[PDB]
């Protein structure tokens, strides 16, 4: 009925905004915050490994942020362990890439990081300007269609429930629980006049492998770098 | 998408 998928929208929307990490106002009101050249000549002067090790601690807090939203999803921990670890494993780093748009800023092409907002140059140290450059188009395409924190909600919901995930031993409750969160999403989409938003979104599988990848690298090699 | 993350994701699970 309408008013359990009112209440089913409501719910994930109040679960994403307990886990979003940061308010998009808090967001909005740093965008007028910006790294002066001295501090992004600092940042550039450091080493790959400290920049890397930066970044990846970042990833790794969003991760666990993710996993924090899922864990509030109803039906989520219903669902074996198995079946969330697949999930999460499979969709998570997505999901933190959906999520990084909110911190980007169409207008002077800036990012927030660390409490101020700087351009691309801030990772001049990371030596991956193909990933970084590729990152940064994502989340300008993503601004550019004013994805909005009700949508996000429920789109990273459903980057989560996949119930096509190879791995999946209770593909039935995966698939309701996917079910109900597409009713949902369908419902918020039509009264926003918003349903074509899903076509124009690009493709995130890529960008959050080579992401992930680069988190478990960091992961492995710790015993030849610094503490 | 691989054993790293698997691991911080088990470790937030539980
Ligand atoms: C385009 C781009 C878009 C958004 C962000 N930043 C945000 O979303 C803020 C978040 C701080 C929140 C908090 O502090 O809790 C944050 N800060 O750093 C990172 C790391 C650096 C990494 C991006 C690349 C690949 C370029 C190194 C993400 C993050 C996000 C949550 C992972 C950045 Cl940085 C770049």
């Amino acid at each position: 009925s309408l008013t359990e998928i009112e209440h089913l929208v409501q719910s994930v929307c109040k679960s994403y905004r307990e886990t979003c990490q940061l308010r998009l106002e808090d967001l909005l009101r740093q965008r007028s915050n910006i790294f002066s050249r001295e501090e992004v000549t600092g940042y550039q002067r450091k080493s790959m490994w400290e920049m890397w090790e930066r970044c990846a601690h970042h990833l790794t807090e969003a991760i666990q942020y993710v996993v924090e939203f899922a864990k509030r999803l109803s039906g989520f921990m219903e669902l074996c362990q198995n079946d969330q670890i697949v999930l999460l494993k499979a969709g998570a780093m997505e999901v933190v890439l959906v999520r990084m748009c909110r911190a980007y800023n169409a207008d002077n092409r800036t990012v927030f990081f660390e409490g101020k907002y700087g351009g691309m140059e801030l990772f001049r140290a990371l030596g991956c300007s193909e990933l970084i450059s590729s990152i940064f188009d994502f989340s300008h395409s993503l601004s550019a269609l004013h994805f909005s924190e009700d949508e996000i909600a429920l789109y990273t919901a459903l980057v989560l429930i996949n119930a096509h995930r190879p791995g999946l031993q209770e593909k039935r409750k995966v698939e309701q629980l996917q079910y109900n969160l597409e009713l949902a999403f369908h419902h918020h989409l039509c009264k926003t006049h918003r349903q074509s938003i899903l076509a124009k979104l690009p493709p995130a599988g890529k960008l959050a492998s080579l992401c992930s990848q680069h988190v478990e690298r960091l992961q492995i090699f710790q015993h030849l770098h610094p503490i | 998408t691989n054993m790293g993350l698997e691991a911080i994701i088990r470790k937030a699970l539980m």
